[PDB]
Parts: structure tokens; C-alpha cells; sequence
């Protein structure tokens, strides 16, 4: 039902390997290759999954990498483009500024979502970036870098899709080096594991 | 099941060579391309069956049915 | 049939003829011959009926012609039917 | 007449055999051995009937083993996009019924009927299964008949049948735990067991490991495919359709050579003080025949040279020599 839109899934770390095995062909083929009694179909479902997941148990262990914490296997994490840690660790500076940020909500009488979703929609209708050689060179180089950091072409394909997504900003409609650099850089924040 | 047959795939060189030769010979003897024209190829087919079978299968089926009934 | 049967070698000529393009496996071919001819069913005074049929199990390794032996018998027997594994059900096997 | 000229140029170009393999799976870089096997599967061996009525299988069954990041699923989607009479399903999210055939009530007549599963739709065709190792054993033991006896035999609900399942199976498999380990046998790398592994003709083990020149070339190909082969699909399919009209015969010099090369595989497979077999059953001798027939079709020759036996012998060694 989320064909052509974001599928948000919470509690994702607790999901059984069978259901993940179905999501494999979503992330690989964006369609479901059913075959049951009377029903055979390749059911197209082009959803950008936004999973929300946890370390096993009550807390993340900072002395361990994200794979050892999340307990989902590494190649499942390699399906996703970006993987993030958001952690509750005590810091009076961050906790003061977050508490201020939250408590400011009760004071006041592009922010609004109506313009954001309009802008995203118009970008989807109008902006379809082609790739320039200044992007190609960094794509090939950066993948070969993290491959001998130990990586797969799924990271390279992720970099391509992210660079194209980055190239939809400013109605740019052309991918260049900076798009690849930010796609690669945000992946360097993730692939460290 | 008041007879049991136990069947094992042991590697055994002189058994495997005779088996493999037989299987290859059987494959070519079963290949598609291999007193009129119809009867003539049936006669060749009969001799091909006699290459391995002491009695014809067509005879054996009627012999089975007779012996049973 | 009468003529060929009185050959003192007829049993082994039959058993060799069983599944002829299957090499060796002479104990299987013997058991298949025995099953396919069967025993004699009996009933003592009408009180005690006795099975005449002979049941045979081929237990063994992959790629040893067991399925092909069954497919041979399917062509060779007068009344027969062939069923495989999860293709069967209890009622589909006995009656429904 | 111009299509006839294409076929004439194809048989005239006597090193066509290499061009065919490079025309397989054009979206996928490298993996020449898999591409060769896929060609031989689509060409198939020759179906045969024996004097006792016993059929001997023509179809070639292949399994492609590798890491989930690999090009494996793109091989399946190539064959599904290219080959006539071909079907696609996943090992999980499918059932033994939807695989061989189901038994259901007819909405019109009200009584029971057979309901065709994928291995019937792929009859005289190809069946492509993704995530095959992640299929239930309930369903892996279901396809055993279709892979070898090439039928689906059913006895359910008072309806009895033996439906044809003359399909070449192509299975995408992951090793145990997802990551391959060549320190173990192919026995240990898979959750499969000898009944199903012996039913496959040959295994391609496309593990992925780093190599900077290969990796730069692969990355360049991937990026060039995002737009930063020897034949068109029509030409390739026309050749395959023509090649499928040949019915190659084993030359007598190839027969004894085949017996000995089988005996070499048979010797090298043996396990334990018992000398028990594991991978080389009699099915693998027949696999050498089917592969040599498929090669003779790939070369458009109605006779099998001993070289074709050597190529089949080498293609079967791929799944064994990684001890
Ligand atoms: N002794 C033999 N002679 C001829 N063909 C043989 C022989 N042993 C095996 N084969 C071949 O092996 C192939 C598979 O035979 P099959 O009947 O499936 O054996 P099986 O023991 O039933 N294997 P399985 O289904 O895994 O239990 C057939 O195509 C046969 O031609
Ligand atoms: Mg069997």
C-alpha cells in the first residue's frame, strides 16, 4: 500500500528474519514475487522504507560497533543507504539546549509542512538529474577507497541514488562532484560501523 | 514392508566404469535420431531391446498379467 | 508363455528383464519381480483372510534409480498409480 | 531472408561460442562462468525415452550461490526478462502448492480441480527462484520430483494426476549465515543436502572479494550503466531457437573419454574410509551428457566432440575443487 512513498516501520529490530527475507526483494527489486495456491504474481511495490530500530536490550553499548549492538546482521544493514545512532547519553549542554528547544514550544503563538511537501512534489515533477563526469570520477574513487578501508557495490549504488537526490536541491537537475561528496560523506558517517 | 532393499552409492572403480559405460550406451541407444519403413525401424528397435532384455517388455507385461490372473 | 516358462533359467531371465536399462541393482529387480507377480491370497474356512500382496521398500542414497524403478513399474503393471511425497494426502491415498 | 542471413553469419563466425556467453546477462559485469552456464541451460540437453519407457532428463538445473550484495538476482531477472516461457518467485513468500500444483474447488463446477503451480507454467521452460535457500524444507522436498522425473504426481481430494514439469530450474542461493567461507566445503557453505544438491547439475559459487583493478572496472561499469554487447536480444534469442533444433549425438571417441572423466570426478568426490559419494552421483554423469549436448547446441553441431566433454568436466569441477 506504500507503493511510491515512504514506508515507516518502528520496532524494526524485533522483526523476524522471515519478514526481513521478504523485504530483501523490496530493497533489491521493489516488487514481491508471490507464488501460492491459485495466486502467482510479481506485485510491484516501490516503497522507500524508513526503518526505526534499537540495540538489543535497554541501551546501546558505546564500546561496541553498531552491528554488534543492533544484532541484525551486517548485510541487512547494507541494504539501507544511511544508518544512524541517536542516543540518550547524559550531557548537560545538549540536555539544556534540548530542554530549551522543547520548552520553547509553549512560548510562541520554510517551516510549514504544506510548503515542504509542495516543494518536494514540484521537485519530483520537474527535476531528474543526469550525471556529469565530475561526479563519475569521485563515485568510482570513493567506492574503491571504502572497498579497501570491506564494502560492496550496493554502497556505490547508494551513493549514486543519494547524489541524484542531492542534485534535486536548488532545482539543480545535474549531478556534479559536490553531490557525490555529500552522498559519500554521509555514507562515511554510516559505514564506519 | 516385508522386503527391504538398502541402496548405497559407494565409489568403486570397476563398478562405476561398467555402470557409466552402460549409462552412456543406454543414452545413445535412446537418442531420437537413432516390411515397410515403419516396420523396419520397429525391427531395429526390437534388436535394440534385445541388446539388454532377455525377453521383450511387451511379452513380459502380458506374461505378468497372465501369471497374476 | 508355457513354452518359455519351462526354461529352468526363466526366473533370472525375468529378473534381468526387470527395468532393463537400469544397470545392476539385482536385489531391487528381484524384489520388484516378487512384488509384481505377488503371492497367493488365502482365507482359511472364511475365518482368517491372509494378505497375498508383497510390499517392498527401496531405501537409499540420491541418484540410485529408485524413482526410475517406480516409473518403470508404472508402465509395466496392469493396474497401478504413482504418488509422491507432499503430492499425496491420507484421503487422496486410501479413500474419500 | 535477412534473418536467414543472420543465422548464416552466426554459423559462419565459428568463434561465435564466446560472443554468446558475453551476450548473456548484459547488465551484469564479469561472472563469465555463470553466463556460460546460463547459456547452456537455455540451450538444454536433449530429452530422451528408453525402450522400457523410462524418460531421461533433458533440462539442466543450476544454482548460483553468493553473497546478497552480489549480481545474483540480476541474473534471475535477466533470464526472466529474456527467456520464453519463464517464471519468477521467491523462496520465502511461496508455498509447495503454488510451486508444483494445488488442489482447489472450482467456482463454476463446485467440485475439486487441479490448480496450476509455477512448475507447470514453466513446463517446457525455465523456473527462476530467488532466495531458494530461505525456502521451507516443506517446499524443497516438494520440487524433488519436478527437478528429475519432470512430473508433478498428485493424489488428493479424490483427484489423481501426473502433470508435466519439464522445467530447467535456476536457484539463487545464499550460503549459511549469508557470507561465503571457502575454508569450508560447498557441503558446509549450504543448508542443502545431497538429495537436492545431486538434483542440481552444476553450482556456480560467485563469492565477492576485493581486487582493486577488478573493483575499479566493476565500479566504472556500474556508473556507466547509470550513464554518467556482441548480439541484440533478438539475435541472441534467434540463435538459441535455431540451436535448439539440433539433437547432438555422442561421437564414439567422446563416449569412452566421458566414462573416464566421470570416473575422475567419481574418484575425487569420495568421502571417508567407506569411499562414500556425496556430490558425484549418477546424475552427474548424466549432467556431463546434458552439458556436452548443450555445448554442441551452442556450437551448432549435430555431434559431440571430446572437447565438449572436457568443458562439461571442467564446469562440474567448479563445484568440487574448492576443497
Ligand atoms: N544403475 C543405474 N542405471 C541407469 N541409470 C541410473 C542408475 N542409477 C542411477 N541412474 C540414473 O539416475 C537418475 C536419477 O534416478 P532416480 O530414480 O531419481 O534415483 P533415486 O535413487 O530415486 N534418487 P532420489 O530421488 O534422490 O532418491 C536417472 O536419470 C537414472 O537414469
Ligand atoms: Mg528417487
Amino acid at each position: 500500500l506504500s507503493d511510491g512513498g515512504v514506508c515507516c516501520i518502528d520496532e524494526f529490530d524485533k522483526m523476524s528474519d522471515s519478514t526481513r527475507s521478504v523485504l530483501h526483494e523490496v530493497m533489491e527489486q521493489q516488487t514481491i514475487s508471490i507464488a501460492k495456491a491459485g495466486i502467482i504474481t510479481t506485485l510491484n511495490a516501490r516503497s522507500s522504507i524508513l526503518a526505526s530500530a534499537n540495540p538489543i536490550g535497554s541501551r546501546y553499548n558505546p564500546n561496541l560497533p553498531v552491528t554488534e549492538n543492533i544484532d541484525l546482521p551486517p548485510p541487512l544493514l547494507s541494504r539501507f543507504d544511511l544508518v544512524y545512532l541517536v542516543l540518550d547519553k547524559v550531557d548537560e549542554k545538549n540536555d539544556r539546549e534540548l530542554a530549551k528547544h522543547l520548552t520553547n514550544l509553549y512560548l510562541e503563538d520554510v517551516l510549514p509542512v504544506e510548503f515542504l511537501t509542495m516543494y518536494i512534489s514540484y521537485a519530483k515533477e520537474h527535476i531528474h538529474p543526469i550525471i556529469t563526469e565530475a561526479a563519475k570520477t569521485e563515485l568510482v574513487r570513493a567506492y574503491v577507497g571504502m572497498r579497501k578501508m570491506t564494502a560492496t557495490t550496493r554502497q556505490l549504488e547508494s551513493m549514486i541514488r543519494l547524489a541524484e537526490a542531492h542534485a534535486k536541491m536548488k532545482l539543480k537537475n545535474v549531478v556534479e562532484l559536490e553531490d557525490v561528496q555529500e552522498a559519500v560523506r554521509l555514507i562515511r558517517s554510516a559505514i564506519k560501523d | 514392508f516385508d522386503i527391504l532393499c538398502v541402496v548405497r552409492d559407494l565409489v568403486d572403480e570397476e563398478a562405476d566404469e561398467r555402470l557409466a559405460t552402460f549409462v552412456v550406451d543406454s543414452h545413445v541407444r535412446s537418442h531420437p535420431e537413432n516390411l515397410n519403413a515403419r516396420q523396419r525401424r520397429l525391427q531395429r528397435q526390437r534388436k535394440k531391446e534385445e541388446e539388454i532384455s532377455p525377453i521383450p517388455q511387451e511379452l513380459l507385461m502380458k506374461y505378468i498379467h497372465y501369471a497374476r490372473t | 508363455f508355457r513354452k518359455i516358462s519351462r526354461d529352468r533359467g526363466i526366473i533370472d531371465k525375468i529378473i534381468s528383464s526387470m527395468a532393463p536399462s537400469i544397470y545392476g541393482h539385482r536385489d531391487i529387480k528381484t524384489a520388484v519381480a516378487c512384488s509384481l507377480f505377488g503371492g497367493v491370497p488365502k482365507n482359511v474356512n472364511g475365518k482368517h483372510s491372509i494378505r497375498g500382496d508383497i510390499n517392498v521398500l527401496l531405501l537409499g542414497d540420491p541418484g540410485t534409480a529408485k524413482s526410475q524403478i517406480l516409473k518403470y513399474v508404472e508402465k509395466t503393471a496392469h493396474r497401478a498409480v504413482f504418488a509422491t511425497g507432499q503430492g499425496a494426502s491420507a484421503v487422496g491415498l486410501t479413500a474419500s | 531472408s535477412d534473418e536467414i542471413n543472420e543465422l548464416k553469419e552466426m554459423v559462419k563466425d565459428e568463434h561465435i561460442y564466446d560472443k554468446l556467453v558475453r551476450s548473456i546477462a548484459p547488465a551484469v559485469f564479469g561472472h563469465e562462468a555463470v553466463k556460460k552456464g546460463i547459456l547452456l541451460q537455455m540451450l538444454g540437453g536433449v530429452h530422451k525415452s528408453t525402450v522400457e519407457g523410462i524418460k531421461l532428463r533433458g533440462d539442466i538445473n543450476i544454482c548460483v550461490v553468493g553473497d546478497p550484495s552480489t549480481s545474483k538476482s540480476q541474473f534471475l531477472k535477466y533470464v526472466v526478462g529474456f527467456a520464453p516461457r519463464s517464471v519468477y518467485t521467491s523462496g520465502k513468500a511461496s508455498s509447495a502448492a503454488g510451486l508444483t500444483a494445488a488442489v482447489v474447488r472450482d467456482e463454476e463446477g463446485g467440485d475439486y480441480t487441479i490448480e496450476a503451480g509455477a512448475l507447470m507454467l514453466a513446463d517446457n521452460g525455465i523456473c527462476c527462484i530467488d532466495e531458494f535457500d530461505k525456502m521451507d524444507i516443506s517446499d524443497q522436498v516438494a520440487i524433488h520430483e519436478a527437478m528429475e522425473q519432470q512430473t508433478i504426481s498428485i493424489a488428493k481430494a479424490g483427484i489423481h494426476a501426473t502433470l508435466n514439469a519439464r522445467t530447467s530450474i535456476l536457484a539463487a542461493a545464499n550460503p549459511v549465515g549469508g557470507r561465503y567461507n571457502r575454508k569450508l566445503s560447498l557441503r558446509g557453505n549450504l543448508n542443502m543436502t545431497a538429495p537436492i544438491m545431486s538434483r542440481f547439475d552444476l553450482f556456480f559459487v560467485i563469492l565477492d572479494d576485493c581486487n582493486e583493478k577488478i573493483d575499479t572496472e566493476l565500479a566504472s561499469h556500474i556508473v556507466d550503466l547509470h550513464m554518467k554487447p556482441p548480439f541484440s536480444a533478438e539475435q541472441l534469442r534467434r540463435y538459441i531457437k535455431y540451436a535448439r533444433t539440433f539433437k547432438p549425438i555422442l561421437t564414439k571417441e567422446a563416449r569412452s573419454y566421458l566414462v573416464e572423466k566421470y570416473k575422475e570426478l567419481r574418484k575425487d568426490d569420495a568421502q571417508g574410509f567407506s569411499r562414500s559419494s556425496y556430490r558425484i552421483t549418477v546424475r552427474q554423469l548424466e549432467s556431463m551428457i546434458r552439458l556436452s549436448e548443450a555445448i554442441a547446441r551452442a556450437n551448432c553441431v549435430d555431434e559431440i566432440t571430446p572437447s565438449f566433454i572436457a568443458e562439461a568436466y571442467d564446469l562440474l569441477r567448479q563445484s568440487i575443487i574448492r576443497v
